[PDB]
């Protein structure tokens, strides 16, 4: 139960992480 | 009919016709039986292992005529030549349960699987843990019993050439 | 017909009323026996009571057991009675079919049981009276889906996941996908709504805010609903037929606009157009259907009351055609007359009969407020004739899932309960081995079985 929970954020902290490149990628 | 068929189409006393009916009604109500039940009853009778094969085999058997359910009539003349007939209507009943198919000649695929409808009846629960080296060697006794040339009638001699098969079958004749 | 066997002589008397005109060899009765009546009350106890009756009101139907030849089976000779070995209480209302002709069948038994010695005594059941019959259908029909929902589901490579993939409370990876496209779903959705606010794309300060980053936020979304419907392109029972399905339409709609209008703006700018991109960039509302357990609840509740929500949609298309009609004629005439056109009292009619009110336009004449007044009790009645079938309807799917659950548990139950008995047989099995009349043939039919194979069992 609660391991999915660290699972889920894990895949959240990726994908902010990779969308946060994203983001500051492009502004330049 | 129940009131002529006395002992023209059986061997059983009406007392017990009878009683055999009710149980049979018991099981089947609409007086014909169909193969789950048969897979039923007879792993029911077995309930360590998986024997659904098997039972298709003996309904088979039992199913004359291929009409996919055998009434109490072909039921009752079964039962009776098998256990108050004489031994040559067991082995041609042996015959015609091992004829899988509608020829003369037994192969080896036959006998393959007869012997996993009697292997997988046990389970994986017995000390000489079987696999699939048994089986085949004992078919192949049964085929060194069998004729070398590559027969029903040498199946039939052989039986009436051993003892031990011979007096295999009295011991259900007399009782019940 | 056979079953009015009593009456017999009388159709013989009719014969003397054509006497005089007969002409042929008059070829005499045929032997018949016992001029005089020598019925004997014969007594049919059904393990316990004993019912008696007669030989020719026993006999009047050959085509079942009671009749024919079949029921000397069961004669007990010792005794001279029938012992039937079946309930002694559905046997009193198939006497009474065999009195009548027309079976009955009472409100307080179970179906499987009655159906049962219905069925050995080799009654069929549509010989019910039309008085019983409805209820006895609709009692077949209630068990009928009770049984159905017993046979329903078992739970059971690379295809293997899709087990998974339907119950996502299986394994970690498959609710942790779940969890995460939910708030894929939901992220998107909010990012749609903050693109329209103020402060997101609008000159919030049009001399300095409008972060286009928008416009690759969803697309990363998109892109991840791919891998998803992918899998199931992957792990598909059915090639064609899982598009079929209505799930699938909602995924693909909600995948499309992002593609079409990266080709549009690769090849064309149309007006009008991107708007319609941006409305239909919503529709992963209804992607969330899988995560919400009643959204299908809901929609297989709409789908059952089809007929009724047509019949709305026709009541409200005839209630605004003749309201919007009457008020147009009745206010036309007015100074303002806001009325313009049948097309403009169409608003007004649908919101005086939803019980709306918004009070840009009313009606100002005396022959207007007449038929605004009745128009809102109208829409009142017409709105809530379906709402009562609705609601009724989705309780009812609501209580069949929650039943179903239920019965699933139950299932669970009783096949542990089986493996269990199986157990307990070859435990005693055993306990023989170490050291009731039945058990002994039983047994030794397994000592049989056991030298047939020179394979002893083991605990």
């Amino acid at each position: 139960a609660k391991g999915i929970a660290i699972a889920l954020l894990v895949i959240l902290v990726i994908c902010s992480l990779i969308v946060t490149s994203v983001i500051l990628l492009t502004p330049a | 009919e129940g009131l002529e068929q006395l002992e023209a189409q059986t061997n059983f006393t009406k007392r017990e016709l009878q009683v055999l009916y009710r149980g049979f009604k018991n099981e089947c109500p609409s007086g014909v039986v169909n193969e789950d039940t048969f897979k039923q009853i007879y792993a029911q009778f077995f309930p360590h292992g998986d024997a659904s094969t098997y039972a298709h085999y003996l309904f088979n058997a039992f199913d004359t005529t291929q009409t996919g359910s055998v009434k109490f009539e072909d039921f009752v003349t079964a039962l009776s030549i098998l256990l108050r007939g004489t031994v040559h209507e067991k082995l041609r009943w042996t015959f015609n349960l091992y004829d899988i198919n509608k020829d003369g000649y037994i192969n080896k695929e036959e006998m393959m699987d007869i012997v996993k409808a009697i292997y997988d009846m046990m389970g994986k629960y017995t000390y000489p843990v079987l696999k699939e080296d048994t089986p085949r060697q004992h078919v192949d006794v049964f085929f060194q019993k069998m004729d070398k040339n590559k027969t029903l009638d040498e199946f039939l001699e052989s039986c009436q050439e051993d003892d031990n098969i011979m007096r295999s079958l009295q011991l259900f004749q007399n009782v019940m | 017909a056979a079953g009015v066997a009593a009456w017999l002589p009388f159709a013989r008397a009719a014969a003397i009323g054509w006497m005089p005109v007969a002409s042929g060899p008059m070829p005499a009765p045929p032997r018949q026996e016992r001029k005089r009546t020598q019925d004997a009350l014969i007594v049919l106890n059904v393990s316990g009571t004993r019912f008696q009756t007669w030989q020719d009101t026993l006999e009047r139907y050959p085509d079942t057991l009671l009749g024919s030849s079949e029921r000397d089976f069961f004669y007990h000779p010792e005794t001279q009675q029938y012992f039937f070995d079946r309930d002694p209480d559905i046997f009193r209302h198939i006497l009474n079919f065999y009195r009548t002709g027309k079976l009955h069948y009472p409100r307080h038994e179970c179906i499987s049981a009655y159906d049962e010695e219905l069925a050995f005594f080799g009654l069929i059941p549509e010989i019910i009276g039309d008085c019983c019959y409805e209820e006895y259908k609709d009692r077949r029909r209630e068990n009928a889906e009770r049984l159905q929902d017993d046979a329903d589901t078992d739970t059971a490579a690379r295809q293997r996941v899709w087990r998974a993939f339907e119950n996502p409370h299986t394994s970690t990876m498959a609710l942790v996908f779940y969890y995460v496209t939910g708030f894929f779903i939901a992220v998107s959705v909010i990012a749609n709504v903050v693109e329209t606010v103020p402060c997101g794309s609008s000159p919030g300060h049009i001399k300095e805010r409008y972060a286009v980053a928008f416009f690759c936020l969803d697309t990363a979304c998109v892109m991840i609903f791919t891998v998803e419907y992918l899998l199931r392109l992957a792990a598909a029972p059915s090639r064609y037929r899982f598009v079929r399905s209505v799930m699938s339409i909602i995924d693909v709609v909600a995948i499309l606009p992002y593609y079409i209008g990266l080709v549009m703006t690769d090849n064309e700018d149309v007006s009008g157009a991107f708007v319609t991109l941006r409305v239909f960039r919503v529709f992963r509302i209804f992607k969330f259907s899988r995560h919400s357990q009643g959204l299908r609840i809901l929609g297989y509740t709409l789908k059952s009351c089809a007929s009724e929500l047509g019949f709305l949609l026709f009541s409200l298309t005839m209630a605004i055609i003749i309201f919007a009609t009457v008020m147009f004629y009745a206010e036309k005439g007015s100074s303002a007359s806001k009325f313009t056109s049948i097309p403009a009292a169409f608003w007004y009619t649908i919101v005086t009969m939803t019980t709306l009110g918004y009070g840009d336009m009313v009606p100002k004449t005396i022959a207007g407020k007449i038929f605004g007044s009745i128009c809102s009790l109208s829409g009142v009645l017409v709105i809530a004739l379906p709402v009562p079938v609705i609601v009724s309807n989705f309780s009812r799917i609501y209580h069949q899932n929650q039943r179903a659950d239920k019965r699933r548990a139950q299932k669970k139950a009783r096949l542990a309960r089986i493996r269990a008995a199986k157990s307990g047989s070859a435990n005693a099995y055993m306990q023989s081995k170490r050291s009731s009349s039945f058990e002994t043939q039983h047994h030794h039919l397994l000592h049989c079985l056991e030298k047939t194979t020179n394979h002893e069992f083991v605990d």
